[PDB]
């Protein structure tokens, strides 16, 4: 146990970050497709009605 | 002013609106023209005279 816990945190820590870094970028690609989704309603709106 | 644009300041066809403040925000008002009651009438491209 002392030594794995020692050897698992460092892969806790690690995981953890990968998995943080992941959602961050899908919080930023989302934005950008909300602004094109926005465009298309738009469109929608101006363009088809 | 006035818009033009469809679905842009409300349903409908705009006439002019309204502000009202609120805690980190706005409200508009959006007043409108909605077509109502309507007839079916026959028509035509043009009319011819002589
Ligand atoms: C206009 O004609 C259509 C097709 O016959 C009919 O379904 C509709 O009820 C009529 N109505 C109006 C102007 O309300």
């Amino acid at each position: 146990p002392p030594e794995a816990e020692v050897q698992i945190d460092r892969l806790i820590t690690g995981r953890l970050q990968s998995l943080q870094t992941y959602v961050t970028q899908q919080l930023i690609r989302a934005a950008e497709i909300r602004a094109s989704a926005n465009l298309a309603a738009t469109k929608m709106s101006e363009c088809v009605l | 002013g006035q818009s033009k644009r469809v679905d842009f300041c409300g349903k409908g066809y705009h006439l002019m609106s309204f502000p009202q403040s609120a805690p980190h925000g706005v409200v508009f008002l959006h007043v409108t023209y909605v077509p109502a009651q309507e007839k079916n009438f026959t028509t035509a491209p043009a009319i011819c005279h002589d």
